[PDB]
């Protein structure tokens, strides 16, 4: 191998920074020939050296009373043997495993295909127009929302170089590149030439499948800080290695149908490939290959009427029995046998442990659901179509955004509604009045004092005795109340998930207090980050993008200052504000029209509670699992006989 | 008793002041934390030029640390790295046993840089947060001298301390050093 | 306190 | 601090985290209250014990499972068929863990329960014994503690001391002691005393509960670690199980019964000796012959015995023996099995799994 590639791009960088080209254009080449002569190293003896040692697995014992737990041991330790001769032979392939590690943002420039713009920039400057209008083609497909390179590729266009069949894409993965041609080759009617495309696509897409199941596999991932407190056993741990690993792998399918050029990845794209190839077939005439193919297809879908009446017709010219004689193909049986098994195992550790799972293919059978999990989402689905009723009925009866995604019934008895989004000069906001009482307050204010502060460590407090365990109870009593509320008013049809929650209390002190003219917090947005002058907002993993609404509980209100008031993007003119008081809530969706600022507090004590949802159930709060667990078992538990 | 080994050996030469003081001779392990060694390595020799010549040790604390070094600011959040602007904490390998060892000041997770902070009494209020990536062999009057300039409010030494010299010096066999100080 | 932080120096 | 003590039935007043009832005993110690502190203590050798019981009752079960019912399509991919019995284990783990009441408190550190595996709480205690008029629990102790560390100066010291007090030289017991080890006692006693029929008894009793105790200590064994690299999922989860095995291997070694100052080396050889020379003493040669090809098996390296299994070959033809007599037990053979398996799997395992970085320091 070479060395790493970020060390190359920062001397890339800083030469052109200089302005050297042959520095920048050697060192980008070198770059990206050692990235991808990483990967090839690692997928290529991580492949050859597991399928070296099998799994074997022979149970040809049958555990009997009288051998004791015997057995058992033998049955991990040929195993975990078999386990660590795998581990030896990775070992002695890889290497030195800190040339393979690299930081985010460096895989994000990677994605955007920064590398190439500075290469198309250095080849104009050294005049090798061939390379620098195939680099230029190749960012401009990447990101097709730059009319600079539009620009230039217009100019490149004009004056000497090529024709309009040579711009190669050297980034694109080989599988994708015909399926588009052939896609459109298909649209023109010219199915002589569109197959051979199909049948290379399928080859291709099998073969990037199986590269992608065996790269997946790397280090485990944490939440933060959150090493010094992991306290599971082996078991355990395997397991859960094991389950993020699947999870991972089966996000291969959803990675390998999406193209930067689209915003959504195509849906059902195995199935498609054989509707369009069998289409293609029956325009030619082939009849065998066209039934064959829609055999295959109605493997994954047994109730699709058009194709049923398809094969029917097909049946109809050909004959009977060589009806009875074609069947499907033996790779989509093993490629669905195996995402089955997949799938039920991810459905059973969903039902188990509570880790969240989204299905990423449409045609699973529901006999893998297990049946606790089909209930809930029997009732997602019924409450999908009751709040649908009732927004059609508004306009009926009648700026409609602000009249018909607002006003919520307010379960909870006792809560008011004396502060309103029209109000307030803005839009997506609400401040309630009520959601806690005044008795219930001091036990916050004490929980806060005595020891920001998360749910989960709150309850491990009062677990150990340090802190009252009232008081951890409503903590977590009052998020689940304000949550269920927060869902209810906005008219949200799909369930809102947890993003972070933490109470927290700001303390004055009064030293540094002197030419403090400066903002205590600059005015800002939370999905995303807000420029001042340029007024801009781009969803970076420098933000947290997954944020949709927040909301504000306050507490206490014997302190001067620190309103809280909402500004435009210009993050000067002030909008509306808002007084701190006991037992008052902010509600806002955290998008890009709420920017919102906090000012400095004059004296005293200011303590309130944060919270963020998210609408995406994959970036949930994974905390929460192990609270739930602790409530469950400290206050309404169970016990065995010994 | 077990310890790591070491690869290489950095030299740094320090100046109070107006005065020279003497040779921190330092040590540094070369394979348990491939990668940070390197960078201190070659950001040393003044390879590239963003080199620890003429830096500044801003903060001087009392009884904690002495950690200071940015080429691009003198005090503030001044750090650039040859990987980028931030590579990942690498392992965890080793924890600070008391006086003069020498670990990375991240600014969090993955937000590692080139400040480098020199203890000099067991610290284990941070402990696996940080990096640490080598241990001084010599010359512990020379961080006691350095350690007793008076300092103002916010921790800037009064006069300053001015790295004048550095470089590299090569160990042809890797020995082993012990686990508890010095 | 006593944290070696680059940028937001905390107590 | 034993004798009130049951699993099932435990009182719900002392019901108390570890580490706090540690604390505040070090602080009754330290603030000269002797009565309070000796209270503390005990109160935490129970629930140490109790935790120890728990963990072995919630791995009875669970691991010692059967088949769950696989099914007809899975056999092809042994990967999923493995992780799935594995995560049905875990799941069956988990539920279980919940229900004991010892587990509903908040569990103590890693260097606590190092602590407590050293038997370092008895110092403190057997001083407050001695500092509350208890010279036979205090010289009971101070033994208890010499018995797992024979190398100290000062418990010697104090031990010295104890016996030079008159009266204080019967009151010898093992605080922290095992029913298979009494039973070995009475059972060389018996033997000694040139009985026969009691001592074969004796052995076959007490073989099962130091198989059981073994086993149980072994499946104690995985807990948990201390995080401190990241690395790829196989070479990752190879660590874990590298550190569970260093501490496996001591697992034989370190409930060998001791006597005499001295640990009586190759326990189950042992064992198995004298129950051959018993049933050789009236004559049962058809369970004399196991015993000794057991010995055998366990080491091959004799002279006198090997004899002895030649002249029953011998005479095989006399007595009626057929040829499936001349086997070992089912149980040694396990052992064996699970001792050199272990042992192979550590000397491969420390020869390319393990990191080089580390040295002599001259
Ligand atoms: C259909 O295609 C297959 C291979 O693609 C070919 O062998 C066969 O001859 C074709 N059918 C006809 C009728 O030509
Ligand atoms: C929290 O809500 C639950 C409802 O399941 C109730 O039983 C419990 O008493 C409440 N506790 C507090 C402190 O509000
Ligand atoms: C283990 O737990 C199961 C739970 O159903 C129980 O039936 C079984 O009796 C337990 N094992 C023992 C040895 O009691
Ligand atoms: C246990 O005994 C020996 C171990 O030396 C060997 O034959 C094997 O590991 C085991 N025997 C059987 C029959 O499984
Ligand atoms: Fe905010």
């Amino acid at each position: 191998g070479m060395v790493t590639p970020d060390l190359l791009f920062a001397e890339g960088t800083a030469a052109y920074a200089r302005g050297d080209w042959p520095g920048v254009v050697l060192s980008m080449e070198r770059a990206l020939r050692s990235r991808a002569a990483l990967r090839a190293l690692r997928l290529r003896c991580r492949t050859q050296c597991a399928a070296d040692f099998p799994w074997e697995l022979d149970p040809d014992w049958s555990p009997s009373p009288a051998q004791a737990s015997g057995a058992a041991a033998l049955r991990d330790l040929s195993f975990f043997g078999g386990l660590l001769r795998r581990a030896a032979c990775l070992r002695r392939c890889l290497g030195p495993p800190a040339a393979h590690s690299l930081s985010e943002e460096m895989e994000l420039e990677f994605r955007k295909r920064s590398p190439y713009n500075y290469l198309q920039v250095a080849y104009f400057k050294i005049n090798k127009l061939e390379k620098a209008v195939a680099a230029a083609h190749t960012f401009f497909v990447g990101n097709p929302e730059h009319m600079e390179m539009q620009q230039n590729l217009d100019y490149y266009q004009t004056m000497s170089g090529v024709k309009e069949a040579d711009f190669k894409d050297l980034e694109t993965q080989p599988h994708m590149q015909e399926f588009r041609l052939g896609v459109r080759l298909y649209s023109e009617e010219q199915p002589q030439e569109a197959v051979p495309h199909l049948e290379a696509a399928l080859q291709e897409y099998f073969v990037a499948y199986e590269e992608c199941r065996a790269l997946c596999e790397g280090p485990y991932d944490y939440d933060g800080y959150n090493y010094l407190e992991y306290n599971a056993d082996l078991f355990q741990a395997i397991t859960d290695h094991y389950i993020q690993v699947l999870n991972c792998k089966q996000n291969c399918v959803t990675e390998l149908a999406s193209h930067p050029s689209r915003e959504k990845p195509f849906e059902d794209f195995l199935p498609s490939h054989y509707n369009y190839l069998q289409f293609a077939y029956y325009n030619i005439g082939n009849y065998t290959q066209a039934v064959e193919c829609a055999k295959t297809y109605l493997l994954f879908f047994p109730n699709d009427e058009v194709m049923n009446q398809n094969l029917a017709y097909y049946a109809a010219m050909l004959g009977e029995e060589h009806t009875r004689s074609i069947g499907p193909r033996e790779s989509a049986k093993e490629y669905r046998q195996r995402s089955l098994l997949e799938k039920e195992l991810l459905f059973f550790a969903y039902d188990v442990f509570g880790i969240p799972f989204v299905d990423p293919d449409s045609w699973t059978p529901e006999e893998v659901i297990p049946k606790r999990l089909q209930e809930k989402q029997k009732s997602e689905r019924e409450t999908a179509v009751r709040i649908s009723q009732e927004i059609g009925n508004l306009m009926k009866e009648i700026d409609v955004s602000r009249l018909t995604r607002e006003g919520g019934p307010l379960l909870y008895e006792g809560i008011s509604l004396t502060m309103n989004s029209k109000l307030l000069n803005g839009s997506q906001r609400v401040v309630m009045d009520g959601v806690i009482s005044d008795h219930e307050c001091q036990e916050l204010q004490r929980l806060t004092n005595v020891a920001g502060v998360t749910v989960f460590k709150a309850l491990k407090l009062g677990q150990e005795g340090k802190v009252p365990l009232q008081s951890a109870h409503l903590y977590y009593n009052v998020t689940e109340k304000v949550r269920r509320i927060m869902e209810s008013y906005f008219r949200l049809d799909t369930p809102l998930y947890f993003s972070y929650s933490h109470l927290v209390c700001r303390t004055a002190i009064e030293e540094v207090q002197a030419e403090r003219k400066d903002d205590s917090h600059p005015v800002h947005v939370d999905n995303c980050i807000l420029n001042a002058e340029t007024l801009v907002c781009v969803k970076e993993p420098p933000a947290y993008t997954f944020r949709d609404y927040s909301a504000i509980l306050y507490l206490n209100g014997d302190f001067d200052g620190g309103n809280f008031y909402f500004t435009e993007l210009d993050a000067k003119t002030v909008t509306a504000e808002v007084q701190p008081q006991c037992g008052r809530a902010v509600g806002f969706s955290s998008g890009t029209e709420n920017p919102h600022g906090v000012k400095a507090v004059t004296r005293g004590q200011r303590c309130a509670i944060a919270l963020w949802f998210t609408l995406d159930p994959r970036h949930s709060e994974r905390d929460r699992v192990q609270a739930d667990d602790l409530v469950k078992m400290l206050f309404s538990p169970e016990e065995m006989d010994l | 008793k077990k310890g790591p080994k070491v690869t290489v050996k950095v030299y740094f030469d320090l100046r109070i002041g107006d005065e020279d003081v003497g040779r921190v001779i330092f040590g540094l392990f070369g394979k348990t934390v491939p990668k940070t060694v390197d960078n201190f390595v070659a950001l040393a020799t003044g390879e590239k030029g963003f080199g620890y010549k003429n830096s500044k040790f801003h903060r001087v604390i009392k009884d904690f640390m002495i950690q200071g070094g940015d080429f691009t600011r003198g005090d503030g959040t001044g750090g650039k790295s040859i990987y980028g602007e931030r590579f990942p904490d690498e392992n965890f390998k080793l924890k600070h046993y008391g006086p003069g060892w020498v670990s990375m000041a991240n600014a969090g997770k993955d937000t590692n840089g080139s400040q480098f902070f020199i203890t000099t009494v067991k610290t284990a209020w941070l402990d696996g947060k940080h990096v640490v990536f080598g241990k001084v062999l010599e010359g512990m009057e020379v961080v006691r001298k350095v350690e007793s300039t008076k300092t103002d409010s916010r921790d800037k030494p009064l006069k300053d301390v001015i790295i004048a010299d550095c470089g590299k010096i090569e160990v042809e066999k890797p020995f082993a050093i012990a686990k508890e100080a010095a | 306190x006593l944290l070696v932080t680059a940028g937001l120096v905390l107590a | 601090q034993y004798e009130r003590y049951s699993f099932r039935s435990f009182p719900r007043d002392e019901l108390m985290p570890l580490e706090s009832a540690y604390r505040h005993a070090l602080d009754k110690y330290s603030g000269e209250h002797w009565a309070e502190s000796v209270g503390y203590l005990e109160i935490s050798l129970r629930l140490h014990r109790l935790l120890r019981d728990s963990e072995a009752f919630c791995h009875r079960n669970c691991s010692a499972a059967p088949q769950p019912e696989p099914a007809a399509g899975l056999a092809s991919y042994p990967e999923l068929r493995l992780f799935g019995g594995l995560l049905r284990r875990a799941h069956c783990l988990k539920r279980c863990k919940q229900g004991l009441p010892a587990f509903r408190q908040s569990q103590p550190s890693r260097e606590v329960l190092a602590d407590f595996q050293r038997r370092e709480p008895y110092k403190f205690l057997q001083f407050a014994y001695f500092k509350a008029n208890n010279l036979p629990k205090a010289i009971a102790a101070a033994h208890t503690f010499l018995l797992k560390h024979p190398d100290d100066e000062m418990m010697k010291r104090n031990m010295a001391y104890y016996k030079s007090l008159p009266g204080a030289e019967d009151y010898i017991k093992d605080l922290e002691t095992k029913s298979y080890e009494s039973l070995f006692i009475r059972a060389v006693r018996a033997y000694n005393g040139e009985n026969w029929r009691t001592s074969i008894t004796d052995m076959e009793l007490a073989l099962p509960d130091f198989f059981k105790a073994f086993y149980e200590c072994l499946a104690a064994c995985e807990g948990s670690r201390e995080i401190k690299d990241f690395k790829d999922f196989y070479l990752s989860i190879a660590d874990h199980y590298v550190e569970v095995l260093e501490c496996k291997i001591q697992c034989e070694e370190n409930l060998t019964p001791v006597i005499g100052g001295y640990p009586v080396e190759k326990f189950v050889a042992t064992m198995y000796h004298y129950l051959q020379f018993a049933y050789y003493k009236l004559n049962d040669l058809k369970n004399a012959a196991p015993c000794a090809v057991s010995y055998l098996l366990f080491d091959q390296n004799d002279k006198v015995m090997q004899q002895n299994l030649v002249y029953y070959q011998y005479h095989r033809d006399t007595w009626g023996l057929s040829d499936e007599h001349f086997q070992p037990r089912p149980e040694a053979v396990q052992f064996f099995n699970v001792t050199t398996l272990q042992k192979e799997l550590y000397d491969f395992a420390k020869e390319n799994i393990m990191d080089d970085d580390e040295g002599e320091v001259v």
